[PDB]
């Protein structure tokens, strides 16, 4: 009940003008007090229309002002152009930058001028440094200033916050007063036009300045900004691989005092567990070398702050380190070019001096596992083998963004990238044709996408037809579902929504083990996922086709054998500015359905094969392996203690093994300690990673300016759990100024909390972090009923194209090729369940998006929508409410710390309660009508869509289901057996878990079956309403939780809720309108 | 390596406590006790491998037939069934028993699955090993809930300071044999004290060890599912015959953990060097009964032996702390022996006493009084000094 | 610079010292 | 006292209500609260003292 | 039943502090039925059992 | 074969199931499609040959 | 658990399977001859017309065996399980009467 405040502040500190004025408008679920409401409107849009004064009628309608609803703010300014600058001059008295074109290798990787590099403009190209989102430079100048003069009168630790924030915001703006601001078209693009005759790189240098001095809190913050911001002003390739290298060393030098287990992908069973850190001498060297090329780059303090952590090499002091392992990917991308990138990945050693003993080996190693995914449903017939065309076909939603095709529904033309629309394309026409695998040669090389991440290189990614897609699909899901219960293949032992993020090292660390962890995403271009790794698939394939004896699957099974003979020689386009090239890479990359759990296998297979050859000078017992994509790790055991001269020996056996089969390796032995890309461990305690930029993006996105400030809103609270902390009134800044909407040239618009805060499809965030609000009051209750009603929007585009006749042709295809002789009662089913699934083309659902907020704002500038009764969460919260008492509580403290880098509350909860141990399911996926659905399809169903489908009669269930690729047989039985009854109550479960965000950020670390939380919500029980009495525990639960994390201090609850008020919520509870928006959730593990 | 008879090593002294710290240095032994149960803690196997925790609750969830979604708001039976309590409980106790440290239970009276494995527990481990009133209080809750309700008796009338625990003055009223023998296996369980190789070590029975007293429970447990509750519903009937009968088909993985917890304790007993007496003391553990039921519940096919290696550090400390503990004795008994024998008057034998406080590096000196340091230096006076001193002294 | 360089190698010696290792390095 | 709210948790676990049944034990709980106890107590001894 | 001796505690102590408040009175009590009543919910009885 | 439906209704009848309650009697119903009783038929004869 | 019994206290490498080791502890004609003939169900090595074959008892062939099967279980149907609740019968005699 804060962020009004601040929204007024900003309006009245950037326009400061008489003709500058400011219009509230406001609300009541009052009738009287609503038409008072709407007087002052009326008499305030007139006084506006009239140049007269606004303040009198503010005391006249002094009820409205304190016990009325805002809305929004509008204003009226003119253009007043060049003002940014006029206020900007002040906070610009430091000396300008200069550049130093001689520290980047490149040429153009230098933060010179344009000009220097793109005299013309028909060469220009601002996909270089493209911030790639819809929010300006000067929204960011604006609200640092905006800061920075609120925050210049207070007089505490404040201000020596301030003082060191004025001086790094006066390092940026003389720089950028020395030349100016690059100005903002319509679309948020730089032109060449203002950038001609300014450095090139200077948007991406300021952006991410700007967030790092945004998130100074204390001294050593203030060394480490200064000393990137100023330096990565040059250098703009060797800088967050730098300082971020030596963090995979230092994890080998944090003795465990007490350590944390998993035993299933999020239970916990902590350890007292004492570890040493036998740690060798040489990487003592590599790492002083290190810090000579850290020194060498032009860097002071951080060096110092990592020299004398070395001391003492202590874990308290240690999450410095973490601090500083995040503050170096909040400094930007580094977006070079295509070609550059590629060969970061296209330089191929590859030798006639490689073992034969490795790589045969190696090619059975795959067959074998492939053989033992794959021999079950191979043999015993599987439906889902059969008809993997129609699979597929189903599945394609789930696939890959494919090269853009000139296509034509009926009076039209589109260049999608979605293969789906792809093959309704190429039905018509008479090219559809997917037995026939299009060859990968010169007649016909590849595309190309291109996968970033910061500080570490550019990962190629295939742009392949759709043959490809249907032909690996049926058979990469049974391998995946082998995998749900494989440990060892990290990315998928789960139990059908989780991951091992966790880990599973702490298990068997001790005096004598050791660990093996090693980064393998550069293993790409490799001579060992080149024709090895092919023909143990083929090989395995050849096997299984002698496993069966039906013709369809022999021949679905060739098809990917064929598949698989394509991919071994394939050529790969690549533009450099005019000309085109095309080099032979027959390997493997993403970009594919099979590419992930295939490079698993192969890791799988490559550290099994090179672990048998330590064998021939030690004896271990491989007690664990794990291999997920970009990253490795296998745990050993042995007879005795470990010594520094068995990890230096067994490293360099490691690294000559590696070499023998001509592959390059940072090779890391630890006993403590891991690195990879998304987490690491020191000492038995999980940090994390919190390089996710918040101001730049990597690639350019399709959602609204609305919808980023949600994505960025989430991404900031994470990078806050994580560690990275950003002052959040600036983040609220943003969030405003981007939901801002222009009316007219003068006219804008500016909401308010209780509109961007209340659960829709329109949520952006919560007045108090951590925390999803609710309505209590007539007033949210109110405006959730009205925006329901307006979520539900239409897309013209959408509906031309299901009218048109290839539309038509493909869902006449479908059904005949899986049922028919219902072409008017089934086939009307299965166009309106393709509707479901043309939204994943991005115009549509711009069309649609924004439709709803224009729809928005025709009740925001106007007042307000009874909406007609339609009962959502809040109708259902004002009731629970009246029936409960709170009281003072005292819980001690007896779990244990594992996430030190989050806030102080976050942590006294979880070192009072405990962590989540289980995980419900947000999809409903273990519910029994969604393992037909994970049996016939991949297609998710929105829990929405589920939690209405059971509402409904017991015939158009049947209808929805077999619309979705079910056959018929089999819902007919889900209807007549009556499971549908036994899955109101986890549909509405998971249902209410996405309202609630439960499964998404803070929520998900939380134990809501701890025996301490129980003990405080005594609920009695009543029983046989179990959904009554699961969200009365529940919504108690969440009071307790929200008092703790916004007070600190903890409550106990008492609900003797009478039978009527039961009886009359089980009736409210299976008609519920309500929803959440896919824009707003944030995962911690992304 | 073979090592030459050039070669040497020195001995250690691991001579036995020569001060009585387990006789009225209380505050002493409870750091003691403390510092070796987180010891024993640190160095107890983790479950590397159980069963899932929620491949298990659906199970229990249709063998107690309970209504959907109440899996949140857990009736009680299902409070606290999580792994993180279980190891727990498997840490605590084998560091207990084998630092000799007393622990308290908190548990709740709702949950009667925390009172029926409260059998287990009571029968695997002596009760003499508890704190008094926790046990008193969950023998009475078991007594007044699952057994006397079983055959129509009063509820009970115990007494607060009575001689006597409820199952003690209960194995005598009720006329059940199987139920009458447990209850007097558990009441006359108690240690064992014997000296093995120079150390004291508390001993369990034999029969714990080799596990068959699991059996007994099984037979007094099945006999009161045999049983009619005339006196009460059907509902209560119900509930505890289901939540009996949810150990009753866990039996044999209960009869694993039984004999893994006593060869564990066994061998970990083997590395002590120190004699371990049977001695209450001022700090205590807590142990919830729901972290009992989590271990007597997820837990199957799947052995923990400690490691050498941990087994060696273990000993290595043990033996570290005590030929420190002894050669420190022995600095001290010098010069004390030394000024009474000198005639040094005027000097006050505190800050010696300080300095061998110190070295042990365990206490905090600034906060324990000079009352207990001069009452150790009375003991140290009645001590032989050691040959090497007591010659260098002559 | 490198005498703190150095320092810090050599007191990363004397710290975490294996007792194996001074075993058979005595022994050899 | 033992707090109303546990006392209230532990009677209605062992009763076994039913939400969708006119019961009769659900009346047992209508009054429960301290502040009664104590008027109660202090009610009796007066009055026969009195 | 499953409250017998907090009853029993309870009886005591009512019986206690009656024959202890007896002590400090001087009138000669007697036992007769007066006009005006005590109302007395059991739902308060209750409570105290 | 038998209608699955049909027959899985006469099972659900002859269980009396209930939408308030987990049942393990709902286990039954796990897996009664067809092409798996015939894989089943064809896996025992083929090994009892083989 | 019909016949009001312990769970087992089966050893993982026991020489005797459980059904051996059961046909013994109970007292019932119906089940202990149908553990019996499981027990001692097994192949005839027989040569016919040159081959060798694994050939079935001659009392499954023609079914018979189903009898004995139905004679255990309806046996079982009628007890009580003095140690189980009535719901836990109720859904295993209802199980095996669905087959």
């Amino acid at each position: 009940g804060k962020y009004n405040l601040i929204l007024s502040e900003y309006l009245s500190f950037i326009y400061n003008s008489q003709s500058a004025v400011q219009i509230p408008i406001y609300y009541s679920s009052n009738s009287e007090l609503e038409n008072r409401c709407i007087e002052f409107h009326s008499k305030c849009l007139e006084n506006s229309k009239n140049g007269l004064s606004l303040k009198k009628l503010f005391v006249e309608y002094s009820d409205v002002i304190e016990n009325a609803t805002l809305l929004s703010i509008l204003s009226y300014s003119y253009d007043k152009y060049n003002a940014v600058e006029r206020k900007l001059v002040k906070y610009a008295k430091g000396k300008p930058l200069e550049a130093d074109l001689t520290v980047n290798e490149l040429d153009y990787e230098n933060n010179k001028i344009t000009s220097e590099l793109f005299p013309t403009a028909e060469e220009y190209t601002d996909l270089l440094m493209d911030p790639a989102i819809l929010t300006s430079l000067s929204s960011n100048l604006n609200a640092v200033m905006f800061w920075l003069e609120k925050h210049e009168n207070d007089v505490a630790e404040k201000l020596k916050i301030y003082k060191r924030r004025l001086d790094l915001f006066t390092i940026v703006a003389s720089t950028v007063n020395k030349y100016g601001v690059p100005r903002h078209n319509a679309k948020y693009r730089y032109e060449y036009e203002v950038m001609k005759d300014k450095p090139y790189y200077l948007v991406t240098w300021a952006n991410s300045s700007i967030e790092m001095l945004m998130s100074v809190f204390s001294h050593e913050d203030y060394l480490i900004a200064r000393e990137l911001i100023v330096l990565s002003y040059s250098n703009r390739s060797t800088l967050a691989k730098l300082v971020s290298s030596p963090m995979s060393i230092l994890v080998a030098l944090v003795d465990i005092n007490g350590t944390f287990i998993t035993n299933e992908e999020l239970e916990l069973e902590f350890s007292n567990k004492y570890v040493r850190a036998i740690v060798p001498d040489q990487t003592f060297d590599e790492l002083k070398q290190m810090l000579d090329n850290m020194r060498k780059a032009g860097l002071t303090d951080i060096p110092k702050m990592i020299q004398d952590w070395l001391v003492d090499c202590s874990i308290e002091k240690f999450p410095l380190m973490a601090k500083i392992y995040s503050w170096s990917f909040h400094v930007g991308f580094r977006k070079q070019k295509m070609l550059d990138a590629a060969l970061d990945q296209l330089k191929t050693e590859y030798t006639e001096d490689v073992d034969d003993e490795m790589y045969r080996e190696y090619t059975m190693l795959i067959r074998d596992e492939v053989v033992k995914m794959l021999e079950e449903p191979v043999k015993h017939d599987d439906h889902l083998l059969q008809d993997s065309e129609l699979a597929g076909l189903l599945s394609m939603s789930s696939a890959s963004n494919g090269e853009s095709r000139q296509l034509k529904f009926g009076r039209k033309t589109i260049f999608s990238t979605k293969k789906n629309m792809h093959v309704m394309d190429d039905m018509a026409n008479g090219r559809y044709t997917p037995g026939i695998i299009p060859p990968v040669n010169v007649d016909k090389p590849i595309p190309l996408g291109r996968r970033d991440v910061p500080g570490r290189r550019t990962r190629i990614i295939f742009i392949l037809p759709y043959e490809y897609f249907i032909a690996q699909h049926a058979v990469v899901e049974k391998m995946l579902i082998y995998a749900k219960h494989t440990r060892e293949y990290a990315e998928f032992y789960s139990q059908s929504n989780q991951l091992l993020s966790y880990g599973d090292v702490t298990r068997f660390l001790s005096n004598n083990s050791m660990v093996l962890y090693t980064d393998v995403s550069q293993w790409d271009s490799s001579q060992h996922n080149t024709q090895p790794f092919r023909k143990g698939i083929i090989m395995g394939l050849d096997m299984l086709a002698n496993m069966t004896n039906d013709a369809r699957v022999i021949q679905t099974l060739n098809l990917y054998k064929q598949t698989q003979i394509n991919l071994m020689d394939s050529y790969v386009q690549i533009p450099d500015g005019n000309v085109i090239k095309k080099i032979q890479y027959g390997a493997v990359a993403s970009g594919e359905k099979q590419t992930k759990a295939a490079n698993s296998i192969a890791n799988l297979a490559l550290i099994k094969t090179v672990l048998s050859r330590i064998s021939n000078k030690y004896s271990f017992a491989t007690k664990i392996i794990r291999v997920d994509g970009d990253d490795n790790y296998a745990v050993l055991q042995f007879n005795t203690e470990v010594t520094k001269q068995m990890v230096q020996d067994v490293s360099n056996d490691v690294r000559e093994t590696y070499a023998r089969m001509n592959t390059k390796v940072k090779a890391l032995v630890s006993t403590v300690g891991i690195e990879i890309a998304k987490r690491y461990i020191a000492g038995g305690k999980i940090f994390f990673r919190a390089g996710i930029n918040l101001l730049n993006n990597e690639k350019k996105g399709q959602s609204t300016q609305w919808d980023q400030a949600a994505v960025l809103y989430s991404n900031y609270i994470v990078n806050r759990l994580r560690g990275f902390e950003t002052d959040r009134e600036f983040i609220l800044t943003k969030i405003m100024q981007m939901t801002s909407v222009a009316i007219t040239g003068s006219l804008r618009l500016f909401p308010s909390e209780r509109v961007l805060t209340t659960n829709s499809t329109f949520k952006v965030f919560d007045s108090e972090d951590f925390i999803i609000e609710y309505g209590t009051t007539d007033d949210e209750v109110y405006i959730q009923r009205a925006f329901m009603s307006l979520s539900s929007q239409k897309s013209g585009i959408a509906d031309e194209i299901a009218a048109s006749s290839t539309f038509k042709n493909y869902v006449s295809r479908l059904s005949e090729q899986l049922l028919f002789s219902k072409n008017n009662i089934v086939s009307r089913g299965i166009a309106l369940t393709e509707k479901a699934k043309l939204n994943s083309y991005a115009p549509i659902s711009l069309e649609k998006r924004r439709a709803q907020i224009s729809a928005l704002l025709t009740m925001l500038q106007k007042p307000v929508t009874f909406k007609s009764s339609k009962i959502t969460i809040n109708d259902i919260l004002r009731d629970i409410k009246p029936f409960f008492t709170v009281n003072e509580a005292h819980l001690p403290i007896q779990y244990q710390k594992f996430m030190p880098t989050l806030p102080d509350n976050v942590q006294y909860i979880i070192q009072c309660i405990g962590s989540r141990t289980y995980q419900i399911e947000d999809d409903g996926s273990k519910s029994a009508i969604s393992r037909l659905i994970s049996k016939y399809s991949v297609y998710k169903p929105s829990i929405e869509e589920l939690y209405k489908v059971i509402s409904l009669h017991e015939n158009e269930i049947q209808l929805y289901l077999i619309s979705l690729g079910i056959p018929k047989i089999d819902a007919d039985t889900y209807v007549g057996s009556k499971i549908y009854s036994q899955d109101k109550y986890r549909i509405l479960e998971s249902y209410v878990y996405n309202l609630l965000s439960i499964n998404y950020g803070c929520y998900q670390l939380f134990d809501f079956n701890s025996p301490d939380l129980e003990k405080l919500i005594r609920i009695p029980f009543k029983g046989k309403i179990p959904a009554v009495t699961f969200i009365l525990h529940l919504y108690a639960k969440l009071e307790v939780i929200n008092h703790a994390i916004k007070n600190g201090s903890w409550i106990s609850l008492f609900c003797n809720y009478p039978k009527s008020e039961m009886i009359k919520l089980w009736k409210k509870m299976w008609n519920i309108t309500s929803l959440r928006s896919p824009y707003t959730n944030a995962n911690f593990f992304q | 390596r073979n090592l030459p008879s050039t070669a040497r090593y020195i001995r250690p002294n691991l001579l036995q406590d020569r001060l009585n710290l387990h006789d009225n240095f209380e505050s002493l032994w409870d750091t003691i006790t403390t510092s070796n149960y987180i010891l024993a803690r640190s160095v107890v196997p983790d479950l590397k491998e159980l069963v899932s925790t929620e491949a298990q609750i659906q199970k229990m969830s249709q063998d107690l037939q309970l209504e959907a979604l109440t899996i949140q708001s857990e009736t009680q039976f299902l409070t606290g069934i999580n792994s993180q309590a279980a190891n727990d409980c498997f840490k605590t106790l084998i560091a207990a028993m084998l630092s000799q440290r007393t622990m308290s239970l908190d548990f709740v009276t709702t949950n009667y699955m925390s009172l029926i494995s409260g059998m287990w527990l009571l029968t695997v481990v002596p009760n003499d090993m508890f704190i008094r009133e926790s046990l008193v209080a969950c023998q009475l809750a078991i007594i007044n809930t699952i057994i006397y309700p079983a055959f129509g008796m009063q509820r009970m009338h115990y007494r607060n300071g009575d001689p006597q625990t409820p199952f003690q003055i209960a194995e005598q009223q009720i006329q059940n044999f199987q139920v009458a023998n447990w209850l007097h296996f558990v009441n006359n369980n108690q240690f064992r004290q014997v000296v093995i190789d120079g150390v004291l070590n508390q001993v369990l029975n034999d029969n714990i060890r080799n596990g068959h007293v699991v059996n007994q429970l099984m037979e007094a447990l099945m006999q009161l599912s045999r049983q009619q509750f005339p006196t009460m519903p059907v509902d209560y009937k119900r509930s505890i015959q289901r939540g009996i009968l949810l150990l009753s088909n866990r039996l044999g993985q209960l009869v694993d953990l039984t004999r893994l917890l006593a060869y564990n304790y066994e061998t970990l007993m083997a590395c002590i060097t120190m004699n371990m007496q049977h001695v209450q003391t001022l700090t205590t553990e807590k142990l919830q009964l729901t972290s009992v039921t989590s271990l007597c519940m997820l837990i199957g096919n799947a052995t923990v032996i400690p490691s050498p290696q941990t087994l060696f550090h273990y000993y290595n400390v043990n033996v570290n702390f005590h030929s420190n503990y002894n050669e420190r004795i022995n600095d001290a008994v010098a010069i004390i022996t030394a000024a009474n024998r000198l005639n040094l008057y005027q000097k006050k034998m505190k800050s010696i006493v300080e300095d061998f406080l110190k070295r042990l590096q365990i206490f905090d000196i600034s906060r324990v009084p000079d009352d207990q340091m001069y009452r150790l230096r009375d003991r140290l006076r009645l001590l032989p000094v050691e040959i090497r001193r007591l010659d260098i002294f002559n | 610079n490198k005498e703190e360089s150095k320092q810090l190698l050599e007191v990363l010696k004397t710290k975490e010292e294996h007792q194996k290792e001074v075993q058979y390095e005595i022994l050899q």
